[PDB]
């Protein structure tokens, strides 16, 4: 049964001329779709439609070739080809009876424009603190009118296109915010200086947009009320509130975030440094001045936490991004009170990793059909059930084999899942024990929960943990019709790496002063005052271990033969990871590989 | 030599069951499985059987056509035969009536050891084994967390797991009825090729008349309490 | 009439739940002439007199057997031996691992009313009503004891609130039936 305290969550709300069936709102977010993958775009939002989110939005959407995000992919609404391709999605969000927003974007010099080659315009001449090679032209007053018409244009075409919601996207430090914010805005004419100068651009733009489709589409804006940079950028209690105040009559809805573009990690909080609701303290402050509907993300997956922020009059609606990728059905699960069936977004940001690399499609660590709904036609909550009696052995019940069984059993098969470990999760179990990653558990947690549930529903099907490792004889004699081996990988023992592809002579971690991240992680094997992490890995392993050991008070040097933490640049984790390794006085020697290990001693070399 | 293990098929409700009459829960909310404790039983016995060179393990169950399901799972988990004692008039026998019905199977079977679980997962009576022990007139101990028994001893040595975790050793005259407690061993799991070969085994069906009972002996009419109400609290 | 309580001890110490049961028993007496008898069993069960000499106890019966601590054969015999000879309406025991070991046998032999892990009780008229859990404790399960002149109950510990203060029980002694336990305690661990 639906706990009735959550009823609150299924109460409509008025947003201008538009009505949200319920409180569950998918804010704009990229997916690797844009206008370019109209299949994938439609399907992936329409399942969330069918899943019962109220309104679904395209990712940030370009109003003109002089804001082109290539190599990244954004969406576009430049021409009638675009209005075609985006309509596919609106019809499709429509047939399930929620709303379609589209997020009107121009980002000035943050748009490198590598496809369109055109020149980007801004309040003042600068060069992006993100695409550092990409400079804007200073708009004169005629540049102010032509770009504003841009949005108008783009707002018209948004209605032809069938959007129920349009935004003036003013977050992550794109055009309207660049005007507002003195960091960017060095103008001394009437568009600059005074708070009502700064916000004229946006204030204007909003109005123009209203005038344009105001009576058929709710105009929302997203706004980045604090930059979390402090003095010198927007502060919520300085410019933030006030701006809310100056806009409020224009907006049908606020859609709130904090951060800039260069480290939007602060909007999209890593679970490695942020919990749920993180944003709230700065979210809150917006209701205290707005008289309009306000939503504001914050990795809200828990309906308890959801009801808190509404019944405490901190939001009106629930803004989600990631959590809607994890579980397109999270609402109808909450509506249906099916609390245990909910797939909890772990905050791993791999999903932002792909888009942030420039080109590939989003993928997701809980939701393996994410990206897969058009092109493979996998639905996250419907499965082809088998038309035989066939059975499957699965060896190992880690991410891989556990999904293996989850899906199969959901498919109706007869499955025996076995692993030598005592619990479901393969190496996730240590991974989640690394400092910060405690919310990455969730990924076995959900599996353990559903296999358990699946077993009562298949009677032959079987879970067996604590077993004797299987042998190939056990396996051939097991009697499964089919077998999935899912037995894992281990850290390399022997200094084998991506540079040499051969072992480092004198590397071997049966020796007393030599560790793997299993041995560090098991916590048994004993660890010397002075530590050196020899790193060939661009992802989290290295830094993290570094954190661990430092916090346990060893003296720490990472020897890195690759760019450390490179992946992390892309999950939005990197800033706070570095600051963190600084804070714990962790020594980094880059561009440095190693040619032989000896007791107490290693030979290292610059790679240039 | 022969160890007889008394097993039960329990019920587990779904969310959100509903009461039925007000005397039970509705039957559609129910799901039947081998009581959890019995998995620890069956093993201890397979433990013994494999510790030697010749021991029949035999599981016995009282109840309806469903139970089969469980006794087969016992076959696969190790048992040598599986017996089901039934008659419709057995409806609602309570934990002491079960003792008695078991006992009469237990005599025909004449084992050297009788194992019961410590309590059921469903009604948690924590009576059925000791009841079989009174009626049999055997030496009993309840709550067994360790067994040393070799086949055809006159004598075994157990350990009761007391409240809070402190153990107590007991020396007990055999043949004895013992209720086995959780954590006693690590009950095996059935290969598919195992579960497959236990399909092909017979469940022996035993009738009240086969065991010198009658309708007038069993079912709630004879029981030791009587159901007044069941209510979700 | 009378309610019987069987107290429980281990390594020289009286267990809390013994006062709870005395509390329960008194709690459930149907009029203030009805007497509570308490019984402690052990080859040194008299050491206990002081602490069971408290409020609600109208009698304290000390039964010396073979064993120092809990033995089932001895207990079983000891209790039916107390019941036979005080004729009570109810007997309380703790639901304790000690009790699993013989509560049930007692009931098997006699047909008294029996129910365990009881955590509600209650007279309704002269009808005794005890409540149990069903389905791994998902419902509550009310039962009664038709025409039973003796009912045996095991009571869920840390439910029934004790009585405060001292008390003046008639103490008596009686020997446990000289019968050889078919078991033997050796050591704790
Ligand atoms: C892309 C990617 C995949 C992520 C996950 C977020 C995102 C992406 N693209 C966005 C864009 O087109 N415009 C925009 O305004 N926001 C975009 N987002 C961020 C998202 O909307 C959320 O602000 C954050 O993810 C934080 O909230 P939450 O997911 O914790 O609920
Ligand atoms: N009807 C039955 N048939 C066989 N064994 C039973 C039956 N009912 C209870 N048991 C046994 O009693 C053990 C303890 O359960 P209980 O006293 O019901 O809590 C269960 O494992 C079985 O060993
Ligand atoms: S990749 Fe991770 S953080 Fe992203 S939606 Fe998925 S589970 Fe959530």
């Amino acid at each position: 049964a639906r706990d009735p305290k959550h009823d609150i969550l299924f109460e409509p709300i008025q947003i201008g001329p538009k009505t949200l069936r319920n409180r569950f709102y998918q804010v704009p977010h990229c997916i690797g779709a844009g206008s370019d993958k109209p299949g994938f775009q439609s399907a992936h939002r329409s399942v969330k439609a069918e899943g019962g989110w109220a309104a679904l939005n395209t990712e940030y959407c370009s109003i003109n070739p002089e804001s082109d995000d290539t190599h990244r992919l954004s969406a576009r609404i430049w021409d009638e080809g675009d209005v075609r391709n985006l309509k596919a999605m609106t019809d499709e969000v429509h047939k399930y009876g929620a709303l379609a927003g589209v997020e009107l974007w121009y980002g000035g010099a943050h748009a490198p424009n590598m496809e369109s080659r055109a020149t980007p315009r801004g309040p003042s001449q600068y060069a992006s603190e993100f695409e550092t090679l990409s400079y804007c032209k200073e708009m004169d007053l005629s540049d102010i009118a032509q770009v504003q018409q841009f949005y108008v244009d783009a707002a018209k075409r948004s209605r032809d296109a069938g959007f129920d919601i349009v935004y003036v996207y003013g977050a992550h430090s794109y055009l309207p915010l660049q005007f507002l914010n003195p960091y960017y805005n060095k103008r001394t004419d009437k568009y600059g200086g005074s708070l009502e100068n700064r916000a004229r651009f946006w204030l204007e733009t909003l109005e123009k947009v209203k005038h344009a489709v105001g009576s058929d589409c709710a105009i929302a804006t997203r706004f980045g009320v604090d930059t979390v940079y402090g003095p010198g950028q927007i502060e919520a209690e300085v410019d933030g509130q006030k701006f809310v105040e100056m806009a409020d009559s224009l907006v049908d809805m606020w859609d709130i975030t904090i951060g800039d573009i260069a480290e939007w990690g602060e909007d999209a909080g890593p679970s490695r440094f942020y919990q749920q609701g993180h944003t709230i303290p700065w979210v809150k402050l917006v209701k205290q001045v707005s008289k309009k509907p306000v939503l504001g993300v914050g990795r809200y997956t828990d309906p308890e936490k959801m009801i808190e922020i509404v019944t405490k009059g901190y939001a009106d609606i629930i803004g989600c991004a990631r959590p809607s990728i994890a579980d397109p059905f999270l609402p109808q699960k909450v509506e249906q009170g099916r609390y245990d069936d909910i797939r909890v977004c772990i905050g791993c940001n791999v999903c932002i990793s792909r888009w942030e690399i420039g080109g590939p499609p989003m993928i997701c660590t809980q939701n393996a059909t994410a990206g897969e709904e058009y092109r493979r036609g996998w639905h996250p909550e419907k499965f082809r059930q088998t038309k035989n009696k066939d059975s499957v052995l699965i060896v190992g019940a880690g991410p891989s084999g556990s999904e293996a069984a989850r899906v199969l059993m959901e498919s109706g098969y007869t499955v025996h899942l076995t692993d030598t470990a005592e619990k479901i999760g393969g190496h996730l179990n240590q991974v989640a024990a690394l400092p910060g990653l405690g919310e990455w558990s969730y990924h076995r947690d959900y599996r353990e929960t559903q296999i358990t549930k699946l077993l009562k529903k298949n009677k032959e099907s079987q879970l067996a943990l604590g077993q004797k490792p299987m042998t190939a004889d056990d396996v051939l004699q097991y009697g499964a019709d089919k077998v999935i081996i899912a037995t894992g990988a281990r850290w390399n023992t022997d200094g084998t790496n991506c540079l040499t592809h051969d072992p480092i002579p004198g590397a071997d971690a049966s020796l007393p002063d030599q560790l793997t991240p299993e041995q560090v992680m098991d916590g048994k094997k004993k660890i010397g005052k002075r530590v050196v992490i020899l790193n060939a890995d661009t992802y989290f392993m290295a830094p993290s271990l570094a954190e661990k050991l430092a916090t346990a008070g060893h003296e720490v040097t990472i020897v890195s033969g690759v760019h450390l933490a490179n992946y992390m640049h892309f999950t939005l984790e990197y800033p706070n990871m570095m600051r963190r390794l600084h804070e714990l006085h962790v020594e980094e020697l880059g561009d440095h590989f190693c040619s032989r290990i000896e007791p107490g001693r290693m030979e290292i070399y610059n790679i240039w | 030599m022969k160890i007889l293990v008394a097993v039960k098929q329990t019920a587990a409700l779904e969310e959100d069951f509903e009461i039925r009459d007000g005397m039970d829960v509705d039957e559609d909310f129910m799901m039947y499985d081998l009581n959890e404790w019995d998995d620890f039983s069956l093993e201890e016995a397979m433990k013994i059987k494999e510790s030697s060179d010749d021991v029949e393990v035999v599981v016995v169950s009282v109840g309806p056509d469903r139970v089969d399901e469980s006794l087969r799972k016992c076959l696969a988990k190790g048992a040598d035969r599986a017996v089901r004692v039934w008659d419709d008039a057995a409806e609602g026998s309570d934990a002491i009536v079960v003792g008695r019905i078991l006992t009469e199977v237990i005599k025909k079977e004449a084992p050297d050891m009788v194992f019961a679980g410590v309590q059921s997962s469903d009604q948690a009576y924590a009576s059925t084994g000791i009841s079989v022990a009174s009626y049999l007139n055997w030496p009993h101990a309840a709550v067994v967390a360790d067994l040393q028994y070799k086949p055809g001893d006159n004598k075994a040595v157990i350990r009761r797991e007391l409240e809070g975790g402190m153990l107590q050793e007991v020396e007990i005259n055999c043949p004895a009825v013992l209720t086995i407690q959780l954590g006693i061993n690590k009950p095996r799991y059935a290969s598919l090729r195992g579960i497959k070969q236990a399909a092909t085994k017979p469940i022996e069906e035993v009738s009240l008349a086969d065991i010198g009972l009658s309708a007038n002996d069993v079912g709630a009419a004879q029981s030791m309490s009587r159901v007044r109400r069941m209510y979700i609290p | 009439s009378k309610i019987l309580v069987i107290a429980e001890h281990r390594r020289n110490d009286l267990r809390p739940v013994s006062l709870e049961l005395i509390g329960a028993a008194n709690g459930l007496k149907k009029s203030g002439e009805d007497k509570v008898v308490v019984a402690v069993i052990g080859s040194q069960a008299d050491a206990f007199v002081p602490a069971l000499s408290v409020n609600g106890v109208d009698e304290l019966v000390v039964v010396k057997g073979s064993s120092i601590d809990f033995d089932p054969d001895v207990f079983e015999a000891s209790v039916s031996a107390l019941i036979a000879a005080h004729n009570p309406s109810v007997v309380l025991l703790p639901h304790s691992v000690d009790s699993l070991g013989y509560a049930s046998s007692l009931a098997s032999k006699t047909g008294y009313g029996f129910a365990t892990d009881v955590y509600i009780v209650e007279y309704q008229g002269d009808e005794l009503v005890a409540t149990r859990g069903g389905y791994n404790q998902k419902v509550n399960v009310e039962v009664d004891f038709p025409g039973k002149s003796t009912v045996v109950l095991t009571i869920r510990p840390s439910v029934f609130k004790p009585l405060e203060g001292a008390g003046s029980p008639v103490v008596s002694n009686v020997d446990a039936p000289s019968v050889q336990s078919r078991s033997q305690n050796k050591d704790y661990v």
